[PDB]
RNA sequence: AUAAUAGUAAAGAUGAAAUAAUAAUAAUAAUUAUAAGACUAAUAUAUGUGAAAAUAUUAAUUAAAUAUUAACUGACAUUGAGGGAUUAAAACUAGAGUAGCGAAACGGAUUCGAUACCCGUGUAGUUCUAGUAGUAAACUAUGAAUACAAUUAUUUAUAAUAUAUAUAUAAAUAAUAAAUGAAAAUGAAAGUAUUCCACCUGAAGAGUACGUUAGCAAUAAUGAAACUCAAAACAAUAGACG
């Protein structure tokens, strides 16, 4: 296969350490409720428990719950892992 | 000429070969004649490319000029070989005016020819003069 | 010079589709042989549907009959064969393409070479 | 005769405006075989409801937004429901990747296109591109 | 006519382009997503966007080169990080 | 000379290969030479290779490809599972015989194909195995059913008198949890080097 | 030449072009018949 | 009952390992995954759309050498053959 | 662009708007059906190929092209003033062509103003055929040739190996050692050497004027001086600033 060797870089590091955390539960519930209220008119009792669940979630604060360290291993091992020729 | 063949073949030799094959088969007519005709058509100059004809012309020139059978780099034979190509290249240019790359190539080729005749003149003047006279220069 | 051909002929008649194709093959083969040429093989291909609704002058076509003719000729002969093909109303697409004989003399059609058989000797056997 | 085979929902979604179009594929039941086959392949269409998001009272700039596009899609769906072109199957097609395209698909997914979806047999894009062709305008400086 | 009838829209399926999919009635949204993915793979929206204006041929060539470079750098980076991960896993 | 010593020596003895250490395809036999240390040598990170091996590795066994690479790391994987599969097979004690009517290859230019078994079993088929309880006719081995059954480091084809619903249908695709007993009938070995066992489910 | 240095040259060239444009009718008069 | 994606089916003749039952094995498997490669000039296949259509996207575009995974020369020959095909009616 | 079909009030544009061969003379969108030019999506890396300009839809013709062997020639070579040929885009002269784009011009916006940036009409031009002309950041800002010098990784081709292995060659591309260098950095050349040609000798004035030659012309080449300064320029450094 085609290998791709980089040039000498200043610092191997992920550009942005997106953590990729899970979406909020309260937001999901709110979206579900919105979807339900699309159908079934304005406020029918099919979404009677969903609204209650949303209220329970968003009682203390609007959202329920409130970093990736990959730099350390890349930073550490860049100089080793290089195919940089000798001094 | 009418029964000239491409691919380094000779019509007399081909017929003889075919006859020998026939004899071998017998040991081990109209249709055979038709096959022979088909073969000739395949190997004819007039169905083949111009490149084969040029190659043949170059070979002929070499045969004419070679100061012995082994030599192919004889300044005179080199010049003769150049000439055939030049003629063909000139003909091509005459068909195709604005083909400037191939005019350049022709130019280079005649410059090379001139250079080798100049050399021949220094080395062996009489031979050089004879070569010139043969080529029409 | 060995030239392969690919003509996609017209098929007007529903029940007897190959007739026009057959006539085309006859005529072009006749031309070739009158003109120092040697047709080697006439490979048929199926009544294959065209990718798009391809149109000739004042006509339209969606299905055609396909075939290869693998013939020898001069360059001028070939060029002229191509022209006649372009002219005629009973072919949709035509395509002559050279088969190089610098290395070999016996060369099968492109399809046969793709399958495995380089020379026509292999096909025969 | 005039038998409606299927309907085709066309949606051209440009930068500045949407164009939603409903049209019946009208096959006649009633010559050469090839010609008949060609006719069958490309059946004539008749336009039933044309729509553009200015028809829903969105003027000038607001018609280049999906909110207007979504509304137009909903209106189209309502017209389909009422005018009674829901008996046969439907074929969705699109053009030009606007905001309004995103709105239209969302409308179709949701309750606004609830009655239509069940008849929608195929979605099939047909955006136009060029293999060279006419040169485009010079890239605006701004 | 009989022959045409027998050919029950056989060509209609194969004649159409790859920008077309048969919808499952259980999930239209899924079908739409699949279509979108197909379009992305074919680069059709990006092509359309490129075609709105003219860009001088040398300038577009330069851009193309830059894009290629960027691509090659990214997969070189990926290769490097995979090695780094392996080293971490092992103990290095 | 030094050269002769090098040729003799234990790194030259390990036959070189650049096969993947991670091979997600079908594994019918060992790919790489397993290499063990002693505990003492592990304690000071020495495996008899070019370099020291990371202190993170606490297992005594490993597999490797390159003594040293351009990345300045030996290409290895700390695992020697293949020895345990062989040992399990030995414990099971089902002798591999060629189902095709052929002579045993161990008795009597180059052929790279596998000579009989690959050396997982040099056992001969004619023996019985006595115990306090008696002479063991049926070899009892615990294994797991997948859907085929995993029986002591080998996947094996399975047969039974009646398909038991109570055990199977209660947990349809969690059958791997419950270990069942098996009666291994015989072990054949195909050309590709796969051990084709055949078991029977006991209840 | 840096770009800054080039810009002086460019300016000079522009001025020259302008002068030529101005002195077209005059140049024409000078050229013909002498 | 459970889906197919979260359970590795060990083949019949294969060896396995305790690790092989795990989630991590399945993830590893997921991570790590022809006539033109066989060694025959693709310019024989210009009257064979069926085979050339394998090296083409659903719409009709030719696939990149990164995707198709060919020798550069062989890739360019394939591309040529495809272009010849579409110049003809067939393909 | 024209025409037909059915269909309904807006359409098109923009940062937001208008003007216009837009639209209640029935458009736009849609579906068909004709014509016309000009362009060439993916593959694509300009990889490669070409002396350089250049050069990627297909085919054919003619021309030229690589490597290794065998044989032959026997220094026939290198460079190259003058000279010669080719030389992007624009421009010009004829005769076709003219869809789209688009200098100019006119109109609408924008703005204090807006001879602009944005929008609309859109003529030269862009296209072909035959020429003229011989310039571009015509750049790798690096003239050509030969001998030589320390490594690695990539591909590409060649040979052997017992067709798929690990080897020997070359070739290119990417990192460097040494060396060179004002440094930036060059890296088989910007290194070590040899040969040949072109060119430079402060900045302004000036590639200007005058003169000459060439051109249908625009122009191209050739190319001074007076006057006036102790300036003028490059690499890199640290700031400030955006
Ligand atoms: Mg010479
Ligand atoms: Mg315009
Ligand atoms: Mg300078
Ligand atoms: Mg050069
Ligand atoms: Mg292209
Ligand atoms: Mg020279
Ligand atoms: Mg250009
Ligand atoms: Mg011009
Ligand atoms: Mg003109
Ligand atoms: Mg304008
Ligand atoms: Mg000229
Ligand atoms: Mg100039
Ligand atoms: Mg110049
Ligand atoms: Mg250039
Ligand atoms: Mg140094
Ligand atoms: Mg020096
Ligand atoms: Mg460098
Ligand atoms: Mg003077
Ligand atoms: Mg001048």
């Amino acid at each position: 296969p085609p290998v791709y060797r980089l040039p000498p870089l200043p610092r191997l590091k992920v550009k942005k350490p997106i953590i990729r955390q899970e979406a909020n539960k309260c937001l999901v519930l709110m979206s579900n409720l919105l979807q339900c209220w699309s159908s079934y008119g304005h406020m029918s009792p099919k979404c009677a428990g969903l609204v209650t669940e949303l209220k329970s979630c968003t009682s203390e604060s609007a959202l329920g719950k409130r970093k990736s360290n990959i730099n350390y291993h890349a930073a550490r091992l860049y100089d080793r892992i290089n195919g940089k020729p000798h001094d | 000429e009418p029964l000239v063949l491409s691919k380094g073949y000779n019509i007399e030799e081909v017929d003889k070969f075919l006859a020998a094959i026939e004899s071998a088969k017998r040991e081990r007519i109209e249709k055979l004649e038709d096959r022979r005709e088909a073969i000739l058509r395949i190997l004819s100059m007039r169905n083949s490319e111009n490149k084969n004809a040029i190659k043949m012309a170059v070979e002929l020139a070499r045969k004419e000029f070679e100061r012995f059978p082994g030599d192919t780099g004889s300044s005179e034979v080199q010049a003769a070989c150049m000439t055939v190509r030049i003629q063909n290249m000139a003909n091509h240019i005459k068909e195709h005016r604005k083909d400037f790359a191939n005019t350049r190539n022709l130019r280079i080729l005649v410059q090379q020819r001139q250079a080798i005749l100049r050399y021949l003149k220094r080395d062996n003047p009489e031979k050089y003069y004879w070569t010139i006279q043969k080529l029409g220069l | 010079m060995l030239y392969e051909l690919i003509g996609l002929v017209r098929i007007t008649n529903s029940n007897a589709p190959k007739l026009e194709a057959k006539e085309l093959s006859s005529t072009i083969g006749k031309l070739i042989i009158q003109n120092r040429g040697v047709v080697r093989d006439i490979v048929p291909m199926g009544i294959r549907y065209l990718p798009k609704i391809m149109k000739k002058d004042q006509e339209k076509h969606f299905r055609a009959y396909h075939f290869l003719m693998l013939f020898d000729s001069s360059a001028a002969v070939q060029s002229e064969i191509l022209r006649t093909l372009k002219k005629d109303p009973r072919v949709i697409r035509s395509s002559i393409v050279k088969v190089d004989l610098d290395k070999q003399l016996d060369r099968a059609s492109s399809l046969h070479r793709s399958l495995g058989k380089k020379s026509i000797l292999e096909l025969v056997n | 005769k005039e038998e409606v085979v299927k309907y085709i929902l066309h949606g051209k979604f440009t930068k500045n405006n949407t164009h939603l179009t409903f049209s019946s594929v009208v096959e006649d039941k009633n010559l050469t075989y090839n010609d008949t086959m060609l006719y069958y392949l490309n059946l004539p269409q008749k336009v039933k409801i044309s729509l553009s998001t200015g028809c829903l009272g969105f003027r000038k700039a607001a018609r280049g937004e999906y909110e207007a596009a979504f509304q137009t899609s909903g209106r189209m769906f309502e017209l389909i429901k009422e005018k009674n072109m829901l008996n046969k199957d439907i074929e969705v097609v699109m053009d030009d990747f606007g905001k309004g395209r995103a709105a239209f698909i969302s409308a179709l997914v949701g309750k606004e296109g609830a009655s239509v979806v069940k008849k929608v047999v195929k979605i099939s894009d047909a955006t136009k591109l060029k293999f060279g062709g006419v040169r485009s305008p010079k890239m605006r400086r701004l | 006519a009989e022959i045409a009838r027998s050919s029950v829209e056989n060509a209609q399926m194969r004649f159409n382009s790859g920008k077309s999919i048969i919808v499952n009635k259980n999930n239209p949204a899924e079908s739409f997503k699949r279509l979108n993915r197909i379009m992305f793979e074919n680069n059709i929206p990006g092509d359309k966007r490129s075609q709105r204006f003219y860009m001088k041929p040398g300038k577009v060539a330069e851009l193309k080169r830059s894009q290629r470079h960027r691509k090659e750098f990214m997969m070189g980076f990926k290769r490097l990080i995979e090695i780094v991960k392996d080293a971490k896993r092992k103990g290095y | 000379t030094l050269a002769e010593l090098l040729g003799r020596s234990r790194i030259a003895q390990v036959a070189n290969n650049h096969k993947p250490l991670t091979y997600t395809g079908k594994k019918f036999h060992p790919t790489h030479q397993i290499i063990e240390t002693k505990p003492s040598t592990l304690y000071r990170q020495e495996w008899g290779l070019k370099s020291a091996i990371p202190s993170k590795i606490k297992s005594r066994y490993l597999v490797y490809n390159d003594l040293d690479t351009l990345e300045r790391i030996t290409t290895f994987e700390p695992r020697g599972g293949t020895q345990w599969n062989r040992l399990r097979f030995q414990e099971m004690g089902v002798p591999i015989v060629s189902n095709i009517g052929r002579q045993n290859p161990f008795f009597k230019k180059f052929n790279t194909e596998i000579i009989g078994t690959g050396g997982l079993s040099y056992s001969l088929p004619g023996k019985l195995k006595n115990s306090p309880n008696g002479v063991i006719q049926r070899t009892v081995v615990p294994g797991r059913i997948l859907n085929l059954a995993a029986i002591g480091g080998f996947v094996a084809d399975v047969v039974f008198f009646q398909s038991p619903p109570s055990s199977f249908n209660s947990m349809g695709d969690f059958i791997r949890m419950k270990t069942f007993l098996f009666e291994i009938l015989e072990a054949s070995m195909e050309k590709n080097g796969s051990v084709s066992m055949h078991a029977r489910l006991l209840e | 030449d840096s770009v800054m240095r080039k810009r002086k040259k460019k300016m000079k060239k522009h001025k020259l072009r302008k002068r030529r444009k101005r002195e077209k009718a005059e140049r024409r008069k000078l050229s013909q018949g002498r | 009952k459970i889906d197919q994606s979260l359970s590795k089916k060990l083949p019949k003749g294969t060896i396995y390992d305790p690790f092989d039952f795990s989630m991590g094995r399945i993830h590893l498997d997921r991570k790590y995954q022809d006539i033109m490669k066989s060694g025959a000039n693709p310019l024989e296949f210009y009257a064979r759309p069926r085979i050339l259509s394998r090296y083409v996207t659903s719409t009709g575009r030719i696939q990149h050498r990164d995707i198709t995974g060919l020798s550069a020369k062989n890739q360019r020959r394939l591309s040529k053959a495809i272009r010849r095909c579409q110049a003809i009616g067939l393909m």
